[PDB]
RNA sequence: GGCAUAGUUGC
DNA sequence: TCTGAATTTACGGGCGCAACTATGCCGGACG
DNA sequence: CGTCCGGTCTTCGCCCGTAAATTCAGA
């Protein structure tokens, strides 16, 4: 945003949506907001080998099938890592607990 | 470490209410060992005043009577 | 065209792709499954025929009499399925079988028999699935999930350095049967290779070998190269292939022909391979060094002595060498062992063991198998030929052998089921290969690794392992017999088979209770790839391997929707277009493309063959001949995506959307959403309440009427014609003359089911959608079942939304909800609640229904009529009384005047102690049905009595209207023949209708299709007679109850639960939330036109959980009711057609190259008017899953209507009347209601009853219990100061018996204080260390 | 005998019916679902609830909103100690005949004993102390307790389906801890770290974001206020956007004496939003806590500020006051979303 | 009113 | 031919909390 | 319907710790 009706032209801090919404700390980061417009990144496969060819569209664009495909492998790694490392922390926090 | 630092612990109570139940409660019955129930895990179990908070004074007055 | 179904109102489409292959039976899987395991098969391969194949003939361990078999038959069920549902038995057809028993005398090996028998023997019964593709077991409708299971055959795995921690990666081999016992080689850490079965014991590999009967030199001849060594005449001439000398270093001069190819000290070079190639070098003279480190092939024997001189398998010395020098061995044999490339693996496995003869391996295999038993050599070998070489014991399945085959390189996919020999040798040389380096292992997770058991294939072993228990009853019983006295009857006992079969279906890991809350619910949970249950993995002991989605998955199996929780990527979903191929891996459509031409036909690939293709992506731009017009198209050929030329392409994939699940493709704008939220919005869709009235979401996918209309809520056509009877609760379609059928004639009656309940308290309501008069086709849809419109699946409402945060009340994810939405009752949900009572014979006599009941005066037996049981309609609410039953099991005797004194008193005790069967406390609502139950002998009662008549009258009825409809058709066909040929219609109505047989017609075909019908006519008046008398028969019998019961009373209640802050409510984009309040109409933000909003999100849930698709589903929702509002203006004013037909052709053709193309001309001006009608309310959109629209188009179809082209209005607030600054977003968003209510959840307890063992408040909701304060909680109190607290927690509130009476006394008399007492769990604690020799006691203090 | 004893051990746990191991005594007082984690250290207490959750943001923040027919069977026993005192009923029969029929006196008595009797309110979960924390009772028609904004953050419990148990203390010492040690208002920094963990979390944080924030030039730009209540004034009737640099005349007390608060008055440069801002913030802290953006991490610093100088009462007011006006100017502002606000840069075709 | 299984919700 | 050490192998224990719905079960084989 | 005694087929995870069996490295 660049806002001037008195004379000449002056910069200042934009009230887009999304970046008012992101610099105000209320909800999302840079990771978000760069994958909503920029491209959204590097994603990995299960193997920890990174794809040669990361997915090139944000998600205003559409993903086509492929890099939807890359998406859920990162996607469902995460999930499946929370369910199973809960029983970590949990078993962490009870043995902590237990010695204090 | 934590797992051996509560398993050793003076009071079998902890110990058997922690893991390693049955070699707890085998380690104590084999040395005849003896509660002081002096813990928290100890006296939750038993059903008394905690001696952490506003029990504090009720085992201060425990330790002050005998 | 259309098929005058979606000419009510065409869904306009926004795809670009053009769709190839139509989307299939979508469940196809489970259909098939069943047909193919209850049809006859003449060939023998499928369902029961290959299991009655597989086991008879059977005969007795002497040749006395065999028992074989001939064909089987399933008989009539003896219910129907809506019977069997209301009253609680198993759907299921009794299976007949007819055997022949045959007798073998006295020099009888194909001499005739004495004599032949035969009898349709009866074994239990089979349930049958219903045109749903479900079971009903118990009343319950319950669907068997398929399972995805490893397949049999061989697997090769690594292990890369979990095991012994230096990085050494083993290799072993499992050899998975379809029903037997593992076998699985295995290596360790010192290069020894090692057999274990059924993961028992290791134990050296050559134990089998040489219990195959394999000698040692056997075994090193078949595992390895042989070098031959000559005494010539001095220096052990060696023979050498130049082939072999690659890949070490010389330990010598190499020379022949005298060149010296090589000095001694420098290695071997690939230029000296190929001097000594070209050289034709065969023999060359070696050091006496050479073989100090050499192993003997074979074993030798001296001439000398004439015993042993050097055992096979051991490595020689200048000793030997000296010794074997005058024993004239001038040729030795010994095995080539390159350190990198051919390990002597075998060699070491055959030194390490003791074993050495075939019956030491016997022995020592038995005692490893059964430990303690002695041994006997018998024993062993029997053992071991039933190990893995006997057809019943063990067998590779036909898929199995194919794997098996495939895996080895092997030429012939056929063979024995049992294993061989050369099988084992073959996999032990895989594996050797394995190590050495040349050749990979085998993933797991390979989905040409997984078969797909349906329903089918379980129930085919399940019937197969009763088989094995009945076939032993008989092969035992067979020979203890007098065989010519009984039929095969007392043959066959039927107890084994039935148990097995009714084991199976009604408990398993696969035979699910059935999500029965949507047709989507309903259909996805039809279309279920279970990795759990027998034969498979346990959610607690796989992960990280098999939860994860492979590279594979693609086109198969669906990546979003999995359930998240425990099983993650367990139970996943089928893909939309996957089929199961003939041994049961998964393929899905491809396009050929054999040149540039992208050819219009489809072939089934599996995982592993299209391996070795390269197939491109579904958006692959296309001209109208079929050309990629990009020279580089992605594509993928190995896993990996890449950008390939034009040429190379091998497939196409058949369509955009085949990556997906059914219920995962009905989320709109599906690419702009994150993956997580993706999965979360398919898996809340599966769980909306169908509302009172369904509403055609106006952003769908197109998949909607496939999914309605194939899962079986909706009432599709079976055949075309003409409805003719349309009432609430029932159809009637007179068949068109075309497809009319030669004969009976025949026009359909379609009987709608009414209110009943759903596996998950909710109500299945089919109502009709047509009106009198109006035709339809073949596979056009009659009436829409619960949460389904004109055939389209509609879950919940769409409502005007505005993202914008208002007063905090959406602070998380709230939502908060306009008294609009309550008012006009839109997600009111009707809720079916189904209670009953029985009447138990216990002791103390029966217990008895009647109205008679003590401590309750008239006002409670209001709504109870004169037999104890509520009346029909009755407006119940909480508390009250249903079916009122007071027990003669009631209390006891007189005891030192008990009744004396009570007389004395005033009042009469009595043994009438009152049970009763009270609504559960804060549910209201209407008694819609009453049902009693009552077994042969106990005189149903006045209400019982009224109830059959009522049935019996409605089941005539019902029978007499069926009739009525038929003979109406038939006289209506005759009526029409008649035309033609002498028609007579003046004096026709003279003569009754009946009197058609003495009809005067001329000789032609007619009057024998006259004479035909009247056949028909009379087949249809006795077997209506049959029917009625059998039905009657029917409902006046008694029920088959639990043992014990007198009769059952079920009453259904219909509770109507509308909306309250609570109620969980979601999108399909995963956006959640929680009523915060039902806000005040006037209160809302409104817009310009004073239209307020009916939902405020919250803004703030966008950015950080990237569901994007909801906003972009906000604007098009948004733009399609600005065309619904548009057309509902132009015909408030009545306008001329020509000028709303222009805007709706306008509208419909708007797009980039939309390929849906719909002409408006061919509409005649009539159903036009019916489309603005059925549009008014907002324009559907379709929006394929990943070909959908464009945010372009979105705006373009913002700007056909006045609407803005940003997508965002400008809001005044309802409460201020001052405007928002920041124009927001607004439109209209398809949001469901969840079937998670708060009076479902909310809950509280006082004091009420408590457990036994251990004297603590019971635990759930169903039982009036309380909340679990865990350890967690304990500790959060221990942190903060609270102790008072906490003791009052763990010891007055809990189980402290004394401590919890005092404190409620206490209370009762307004005094807070306690006594601690000790909590009796302790008490409980200590008994059981007491009952061990553990003596734990509490000291004085 | 060995199978009556842990059983398992050797051999095969001998099963009954089912093929599934027997449980043993050892087995019965071992493991997860022994006596000693089942129903030793954590057991099922009466007087508790539990029901979906809710926003609620009217209450303060040592309140909860408890609903009516949870209220009413939590405290059945208090009822009747109530009804007995009064005489409105002799027998305890009678008393619960009347509070199950639910008649017009009840409630009157319910209200009464809701007075001063603090409740626990517990999720699931219950990580860290502050996973348990005490609230005043709210009497709220509905199902769904309505839980205070704030802490959220501390049982980090959001709204999308969210349930909470409820716990009655019974005795005084009980009830005398939820309210000393327990209630939400003692428990504002975290044990772990001494941050505040009632921070404004999204609502509030992005409407004093919006409120106190300044453009090039808005309505009346550069006029001088006398002071906050003015601002409000103006902002209120539309005269200057909330968001207009502005010069305003302000009373910031520092307490640089000896215990003592120094007025001081200046003419500060700044925006209307900030200056109605600053219309909340107490005496003791300095006006260059407003003067910024105010994103999440300024406003938990001034909530900690506020905590350090002032003390703990005027904190909870300054938690209270920064809720509602936080949720009322975002209201305001109408701070939504769309597809073109998701701008993409024009200029990624040369960088890609 | 206790065990087993299945499914589901919040983390 | 013995004998202490370090290593390797075998085998015992742990794998979070809270809540809700449904079904099936005490066992199938002799008087 | 009423009483009354009990055993073929199944493995299949990961990590850690501690005790038992095997093997060095000598004397
Ligand atoms: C007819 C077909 C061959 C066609 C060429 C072969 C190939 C794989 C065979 C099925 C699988 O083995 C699994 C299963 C094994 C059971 O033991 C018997 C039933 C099952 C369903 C088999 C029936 C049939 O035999 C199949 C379909
Ligand atoms: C329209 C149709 C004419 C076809 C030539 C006639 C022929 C037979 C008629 C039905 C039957 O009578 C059974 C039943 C009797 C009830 O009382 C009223 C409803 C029913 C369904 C009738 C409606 C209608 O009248 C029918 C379909
Ligand atoms: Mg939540």
């Amino acid at each position: 945003t660049v806002i001037n009706r008195d004379g000449q032209e002056e910069k200042q801090v934009s009230f887009n949506s999304i970046y008012m919404m992101a610099d105000s700390g209320a909800r999302g980061s840079a990771a978000q907001i760069r994958q909503l417009a920029g491209m959204r990144g590097l994603m990995a496969k299960p193997d920890g080998s990174i794809i040669e060819t990361p997915i090139t569209a944000n998600f205003r664009e559409g993903l086509n099938v492929l890099q939807y495909f890359i998406s859920t492998h990162g996607a469902r790694k995460g999930l499946a890592d929370t369910a199973l490392k809960t029983a970590n922390s949990g078993y962490l926090t009870r043995r902590l607990v237990d010695v204090a | 470490g934590i797992t051996k630092a509560s398993l050793a612990t003076e009071s079998f109570i902890s110990a058997a209410s922690f893991q390693e139940t049955t070699r707890v409660l085998t380690e104590a019955a084999v040395a005849g060992k003896r509660d002081e129930l002096r813990g928290l895990k100890e006296n939750v179990i038993v059903g008394r005043l905690i001696p952490a908070g506003t029990g504090y004074a009720y085992h201060q007055d425990r330790m002050r009577r005998r | 065209v259309y098929s005058y179904t979606e000419k009510k109102r065409i869904r306009k489409d926004f795809g670009k792709r053009p769709q190839v292959l139509d989307v299939p039976y979508l469940l196809s899987i489970q259909l098939d499954s069943f047909q193919k395991f209850i049809e006859q098969d003449p060939e023998g391969q499928y369902g029961l025929e290959a299991a009655f194949r597989s086991v008879f003939p059977i005969q007795s361990y002497s040749g006395n009499s065999e028992l074989q078999y001939v064909s089987y038959r399933l008989g009539e069920p003896v219910f129907d399925v809506q019977e069997c549902q209301i009253r609680g038995v198993t759907y299921s057809a009794p299976l007949r079988v007819k055997l022949r028993l045959v007798i073998y005398e006295r020099e009888a090996p194909e001499g005739t028999v004495k004599d032949i028998k035969e009898q349709e023997v009866y074994m239990g019964e089979i349930p049958l699935m219903t045109d749903n593709g479900t079971f009903v077991i118990n009343g319950t409708e319950r669907v068997i999930v398929s399972q995805l299971h490893r397949s049999p055959g061989v697997f090769f795995d690594s292990d890369k350095g979990k095991t012994h921690s230096s990085g050494k990666v083993l290799y072993n081999a499992r050899i998975i049967p379809y029903r037997g016992s593992w076998l699985d080689f295995e290596f360790d850490p010192k290069d020894n290779l090692f057999v274990r079965i059924d993961r028992r014991r290791k134990l050296p590999a050559t134990i089998i070998l040489r219990a195959l009967n394999y000698t040692t030199e056997q075994i090193l001849d078949l595992f390895f190269e042989k070098v031959i060594f000559e005494i010539r005449d001095n220096k052990l001439q060696m023979e050498l292939v130049p082939e072999r000398l690659r890949g070490e270093t010389a330990s010598f001069d190499i020379e022949a022909n005298g060149k010296v190819y090589v000095e001694k000290g420098r290695r071997i070079t690939a230029r000296h391979i190929r001097q000594l190639e070209k050289d034709d070098v065969k023999l060359i003279e070696v050091p006496v060094e050479y073989i100090a480190g050499k192993v003997v092939a074979k074993d030798y024997i001296d001439e000398s002595t004439g015993e042993l001189i050097c055992a096979a398998n051991m490595e020689l010395s200048l000793d030997l060498l000296a010794k074997l020098s005058q024993s004239g061995h001038k040729r030795i044999e010994t095995l080539f062992t390159n350190d990198l490339d051919h390990g002597p693996y075998i060699s070491e496995t055959l030194r390490v063991d003791p074993t050495n003869d075939r019956l030491s391996a016997l022995v020592e295999i038995y005692r490893m198998m059964r430990p303690g038993e002695p041994p006997t050599r018998e024993a062993a070998e029997s053992l071991f030929e039933n190990l893995f070489f006997s057809e019943d014991r063990y067998d590779l399945s036909a898929v199995g052998r194919m794997k098996f085959n495939r895996s080895l390189l092997r030429e012939e996919i056929e063979g024995s089921g049992i294993l061989s020999k050369d099988d084992i040798i073959d996999v032990m040389k895989k594996l050797i290969d394995i190590r050495n380096g040349k050749g990979e292992v085998d993933d797991i997770d390979h989905l040409g690794n997984r078969r797909i058991r349906s329903v089918g294939e379980m129930a085919e072993n399940q019937f197969r392992v009763g088989l094995v228990r009945v076939e032993r009853a008989v092969k035992e019983r067979l020979s203890l017999g007098d065989l010519d006295t009984l039929m095969p009857q007392d043959m066959i006992n039927a107890k084994p088979i039935s148990a097995a079969v009714k084991e199976f279906f009604g408990s398993s890991q696969l035979s699910q209770f059935m999500d029965q809350n949507n047709p989507l619910s309903e259909i996805t949970h039809k279309r279920r790839i279970s990795a759990l249950g027998p034969g498979g993995l346990t959610r607690e002991r796989a992960g990280f391997e098999v939860r994860d989605v492979h590279p594979t998955h693609y086109g198969r199996v669906c990546p979003i929707e999995t359930p998240e929780g425990p099983n993650i990527g367990l139970i996943n979903s089928l893909s939309v277009y996957a089929q199961t191929n003939e041994y049961g891996f998964l393929e899905t459509p491809y396009r050929k493309v054999t040149d540039g031409v992208v050819t219009d036909e489809i072939h089934y690939l599996s995982a592993i063959e299209e391996g070795n293709y390269v197939i491109a992506q579904a958006n692959s731009n296309l001209d109208e001949e079929g050309h990629f017009v990009e020279d580089l198209v992605t594509c993928r050929s190995k896993g990996e995506s890449s950008l390939f030329s034009r040429d190379q392409v091998d497939y196409m994939d058949v369509s955009t959307q085949q990556v997906v699940s059914v219920g995962a493709s009905l989320i709109p704008f599906l690419e702009h959403d994150d993956a997580n939220r993706a999965l979360m919005g398919a898996n809340m869709q599966r769980q909306a309440v169908p509302t009172l009235r369904a509403d055609k979401p106006l952003v769908g996918t197109g998949m909607e009427r496939a999914v309605a209309v194939d899962s079986g809520v909706t009432a599709v056509a079976k055949r075309g014609g003409v409805v003719q009877y349309v009432d609430a609760s029932r159809i009637v379609i007179k068949v068109n003359e075309d497809e009319m059928y030669p004969g009976e004639a025949g026009i359909d009656i379609y009987n709608l089911t009414k209110y009943t309940r759903s596996n998950q308290n909710t109500c299945i309501n089919q109502m009709p959608c047509v009106s009198l008069g109006e035709p339809v086709e073949r596979g056009d849809v009659l009436a829409d079942g619960p949460s389904t419109d004109l055939g389209e699946l509609a879950l919940g409402q769409n409502m005007r939304v505005a993202f914008m945060p208002w007063n905090g009340y959406n602070f998380e994810d709230s939502i908060l909800v306009s008294e609009r939405v309550v008012q006009e009752d839109r997600f009111t949900t009707i809720h079916i609640q189904e209670l009953a009572c029985v009447s138990r014979d216990t002791k103390l006599g029966p217990e008895e229904i009647t109205a008679d009941i003590p401590n309750v005066g008239e006002a409670a037996l209001s709504k109870l009529d004169e037999s104890g049981i509520v009346y029909i309609g009755a407006e119940v609410t909480g508390g009250d009384i249903l079916v009122g039953k007071v027990t003669p099991k009631g209390e006891t005797q007189l005891t030192p005047e008990e009744k004396l004194l009570r007389a004395i008193f005033g009042e009469k005790a009595s043994d009438v102690k009152d049970s009763s069967l009270r609504v559960p406390n804060g549910v209201s609502g209407t008694v819609i049905d009453v049902q009693v139950f009552t077994r042969d002998g106990v005189e149903k009662d006045k209400r019982a009595l009224e109830i059959e008549e009522m049935q019996l009258k409605q089941a005539k009825k019902d029978l007499s209207e069926e009739l009525q409809i038929l003979e109406a058709g038939l006289f209506s066909r005759i009526r029409a023949v008649l035309v033609a040929g002498g028609v007579e219609a003046e004096k026709l109505d003279k003569l009754p209708r009946d009197r058609w047989l003495e009809l005067g017609l001329t000789d032609e075909e007619k009057q024998n299709q006259l004479e035909q019908l009247a056949e028909q006519y009379d087949e249809l008046k006795h077997e209506f007679e049959k029917k009625l008398e059998a039905k009657r028969r029917k409902i006046t019998q008694g029920d088959d109850l639990a043992p014990g019961v007198l009769k059952i009373v079920k009453v259904y209640l219909a509770v109507k639960r509308r909306i309250q802050p609570g109620d969980k409510m979601a999108g399909r984009h995963g956006n959640k939330g929680v009523i915060s309040k039902i806000n005040p109409i006037e209160d809302m933000p409104y817009d310009e036109n004073g239209t307020p909003v009916d939902i405020v999100l919250n803004p703030l849930g966008v950015p950080s959980r990237m569901n994007i698709g909801q906003i972009l589903e906000t604007h098009l929702g948004m733009a399609a009711k600005g065309i619904g509002d548009k057309i509902n203006a132009m015909l408030k004013q009545q306008q001329e057609v020509a000028k709303l037909r222009e805007f709706i052709q306008r509208a419909y053709d708007l797009g980039a190259d939309v390929r849906q193309k719909v002409d408006l001309s061919t509409f005649s001006d009539e159903e036009v008017m019916r489309l603005a009608e059925n549009l008014r309310k907002g324009m559907p959109i379709a929006t394929p899953v990943f070909d959908g629209a464009k945010e372009a188009e979105i705006k373009e179809l913002l700007k056909l209507g006045d609407l803005p082209t940003s997508g965002q209005i400008r809001l005044y607030d309802g409460r201020t009347g001052e405007q928002f600054e920041r124009p927001v977003t607004v439109g209209y968003m398809y949001m469901l209601k969840l079937n998670h209510l708060v009076d479902d959840k909310m809950h509280a307890r006082s004091t009420g009853s408590y457990s036994l063992v251990t004297q603590q408040p019971l635990g759930g909701k169903a039982q009036f219990g309380g909340q679990r304060f865990g350890e967690m909680e304990v500790w959060a109190l221990e942190a903060y100061g609270a102790a008072y607290t906490l003791q009052e927690m763990l010891t007055v509130k809990s189980d402290d018996v004394n401590g919890r009476t005092k404190m409620y006394k206490n209370i009762v008399d307004g005094n807070h204080q306690m006594e601690p007492g000790m909590p009796e769990s302790f008490n409980v604690l200590l008994k059981e260390i007491r009952s061990l020799g553990i003596n734990i006691e509490l000291e004085d203090e | 005998v060995d199978a009556l004893l842990d059983n398992g051990r050797r051999g095969r746990a001998i099963t009954g019916s089912n093929k599934r191991p027997l449980k043993s005594l050892a087995d019965m007082i071992k493991g997860k679902q022994g006596r000693f984690r089942q129903n030793l250290l954590g057991k099922r207490v009466d007087y508790s609830g539990r029901s979906v959750i809710t926003v609620g943001p009217y209450l303060r923040l040592h309140q909860c909103g408890l609903p009516k027919k949870m209220a009413l069977e939590l405290f059945k026993p208090f009822i009747y100690g109530k009804l007995e005192l009064r005489g409105l009923a002799t027998t305890i029969k009678a008393a619960k005949k009347m509070v199950e029929r639910e008649e017009a006196v009840v409630w009157d008595i319910l209200d009464e004993v809701i007075r001063e009797h603090p409740v626990l309110l517990n999720r699931a979960p219950t990580l860290h102390r502050l996973g348990i924390q005490a609230f005043e009772p709210v009497l709220i028609e509905g199902k769904a307790i309505q839980l205070h904004p704030l802490v959220c953050a501390a049982y980090n419990a959001d709204f999308d389906g969210d349930q909470m148990a409820v716990h009655v203390p019974l005795t005084l010492e009980a009830q005398l801890e939820a309210r000393a040690l327990m209630m939400s208002t003692n428990n504002i920094l975290s044990p772990a770290n001494g941050e505040p963990i009632i921070v404004p979390s999204q609502d509030v944080v992005l409407g004093l974001y919006y409120m106190t924030r300044d453009c090039v030039n808005a309505k009346g730009e550069g006029m001088v206020l006398t002071g906050p209540k003015e601002a409000e004034r103006l902002y209120r009737s539309g005269l200057a956007s909330l968001h207009a640099r502005v010069k305003v005349r302000i009373t910031e007390y520092e307490k640089d004496a000896n215990g003592e608060l120094v007025a001081k008055t200046s003419l500060k440069d700044t925006t209307v939003g900030r200056a109605i801002l600053w219309m909340i913030v107490p005496k003791g802290l300095p006006y260059s806590i407003v003067n910024q953006a105010l994103g999440k991490k300024a406003i938990s610093k001034m909530l900690n500020t506020c905590y350090r100088i002032l003390g703990l009462k005027p904190t909870v007011i300054f938690a209270d006051q920064i809720m509602y006006t936080g949720f009322a100017y975002a209201a305001r502002s109408g701070a939504s979303v769309g597809i073109d606000d998701m701008v993409i840069p024009e200029k990624k075709h040369e960088i890609i």
